[PDB]
């Protein structure tokens, strides 16, 4: 009854902040990620 | 019903866009005019602004083809002086 | 006025059946034979510009 | 899931067949547009309810002109089925000023310039 | 007099050994642990697998979606195995082993708890996917017989098609296609986004164009 | 409600039952039959 548990982590909301146009300030994060993309 | 109403140009509801409608109800025993019915200002007033309009669709459509028109006469007289600037010398003698 | 017309004047009342049966005859005989000639009388609607 | 639908573009291609069925020519087509409302936004997503606000067709059965451009011929794909696209011709020429106030749409889409009420 | 024709000779075909269906069993010989879901678009749509002739020329075929379970190896193997000449014919499986795992509950059970124990194993068909192959120096007909007598106790509708008979329907499929006289077609419809008619549709219906509905194929829709 | 397959034909929306009524397969019709002509 249940015996899997454990898998209820959240999602990162990791991904690209700014495509490809858009003006960029000095040290403005453009993209989070884990394992490069 | 009528239908058969729009093959002749005539707007199928017959209360509207005709001389059924459009025309003064009544006048004066002594020939004068009446005043002009109030729906029918407010249709003359609303095809006026319609009319308005189209007109300016039209001109603002044509200003820009003849705009576009003058950007590439533009562009390809100025590269047409960017073609020649040439003095050679080098491989000449 | 149509059911006006056929309780307080009978007669105007034929006048229009008449009509109607008359054009509907002239559509029936404009259908067999595409027109060609005379499109009828009593069809030939009045143009107003 | 239920989402936007994206057209493919061989659907906007006249045949031949097709310009003899209806009446336009492909060489000079026409300037504008007259579209009429003739379906409900009501059971139809947000966005055809938003398109069918920046068009201006709110009150249904009411005429309204447009340009014939690819933008606005991008709105009115979104929005196809629930109107009705006739090109506005012009029998005489577009109406000058002393004419404004005297003309009319006329059904068959014919902004006639000179709207007397007395028969030919 | 009647006159009479040479018949179809067959000195190009070579039965192989085992002619015979071979045995099919319940359960893999490494049982899967992991419970999968139902994936039913397996059973769904046109199937793209084993759809055209190998070896012999006359088959099943399938005419809906549906799972084999291993009740139907056990009758399809069985018929085909005592209604065969040995020596003439040579029947083939155009289906893999039954492998993926479906899991019941136990009985009279409160919902709640996980999925249930994986209880037998089943293989998805689709439409259009052939089931058995069948070849030899044998003519259609008796084939025909003892094949539609199989395909008739199939979960899904099925014929027995020979190489003649499918390339038949297919013309004939896309004949009834090209003489169509309404303008209106569902793909025309469907594909184009007229009446708004995508809100009551599918995303998979720009791909079936109608002609299949869940597991259902309806071969006269055009 | 039921899954997109099921067992049982699963009776469809009116609008999408309106739309495989109106596009069903219509054959071409001979103006004189062929055996009524020789
Ligand atoms: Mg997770
Ligand atoms: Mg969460
Ligand atoms: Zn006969």
């Amino acid at each position: 009854s249940s015996k899997n548990l454990g898998g209820k982590s959240s999602g990162r909301r990791q991904g690209i902040k700014k495509m490809e146009g858009h003006y960029v300030h000095a040290g403005n994060i453009i993209a989070t990620q884990r394992h490069f993309r | 019903g009528g239908q058969w109403r729009l093959q002749q140009g005539l707007a199928a509801n017959p209360s509207g866009y005709g001389p059924l409608t459009e025309l003064p109800d009544w006048s004066y025993a002594d020939g004068r005019p009446a005043p002009p019915m109030k729906g029918q200002l407010r249709r003359k007033a609303e095809r006026e602004t319609f009319a308005r309009r189209v007109v300016l669709l039209s001109q603002e459509m044509d200003a820009g083809l003849q705009a576009w028109q003058l950007r590439q006469q533009k562009l390809q007289e100025e590269q047409r002086k960017q073609e020649n600037a040439l003095k050679p010398k080098g491989a000449s003698l | 006025v149509l059911a006006d017309l056929a309780i307080y004047e009978p007669k105007t009342f034929k006048s229009l059946a008449a009509l109607a049966s008359r054009r509907r005859h002239e559509g029936f005989a404009a259908a067999l034979g595409d027109g060609k000639e005379p499109e009828g009388i009593f069809s030939r609607v009045v143009q107003y510009h | 899931k239920f989402t936007r639908s994206r057209i493919p573009e061989k659907v906007f291609q006249a045949s031949p067949e097709d310009h003899e069925k209806y009446g336009g020519d492909p060489q000079n087509p026409h300037k504008l547009h007259i579209v009429t409302r003739i379906k409900s936004t009501r059971r139809r997503p947000y966005w055809e309810k938003d398109i069918i606000k920046m068009l201006g067709l709110e009150k249904a059965h009411t005429p309204q002109v447009h340009k014939n451009i690819p933008s606005v011929n991008a709105k009115l794909k979104v929005v196809k089925h629930l109107i009705r696209i006739k090109p506005l011709k012009l029998p005489q020429g577009l109406p000058a000023e002393e004419n404004m106030s005297n003309t009319c749409l006329k059904s068959t889409g014919e902004l006639v310039v000179q709207w007397h009420l007395k028969p030919v | 007099v009647k006159t009479l024709l040479p018949v179809p000779s067959f000195e190009d075909v070579s039965i192989p050994e085992k002619p015979k269906l071979r045995f099919i069993e319940r359960a893999p010989l490494v049982p899967k642990v992991r419970r999968e879901p139902k994936n039913l678009s397996d059973i769904r749509g046109p199937s793209t697998e084993a759809t055209e002739f190998t070896e012999g020329n006359f088959a099943i075929l399938a005419l809906g979606g549906g799972y084999l379970h291993w009740g139907h190896f056990e009758m399809m193997r069985l018929t085909i195995n005592r209604s065969m000449d040995p020596k003439n014919m040579f029947a083939i499986w155009r289906v893999p082993a039954p492998f993926k795992p479906i899991t019941r509950k136990s009985v009279g059970h409160r919902m709640g708890g996980g999925k249930g124990a994986i209880d037998h194993y089943v293989t998805p068909v689709k439409a259009g996917r052939l089931v058995v192959e069948m070849g030899g120096r044998c003519e259609f007909e008796e084939v025909q017989g003892f094949l539609d007598q199989v395909a008739h106790k199939l979960p899904f509708a099925a014929k027995a098609v020979s190489r003649g008979t499918l390339e038949k329907m297919r013309k004939d499929q896309e004949e009834r296609e090209r003489n169509n006289q309404n303008p209106w077609t569902f793909e025309r419809i469907a594909t184009a986004n007229m009446l708004g008619i995508r809100k009551v549709l599918s995303p998979y219906d720009l791909t079936h164009k109608g002609k299949y509905w869940g597991k259902f194929y309806m071969p006269k829709r055009v | 409600g039921s899954k997109a397959v099921t067992r049982h034909r699963r009776v469809m929306h009116f609008q999408r039952q309106k739309l495989m009524a109106v596009t069903e397969y219509i054959p071409p019709k001979p103006a004189i039959h062929p055996s009524c002509l020789p």
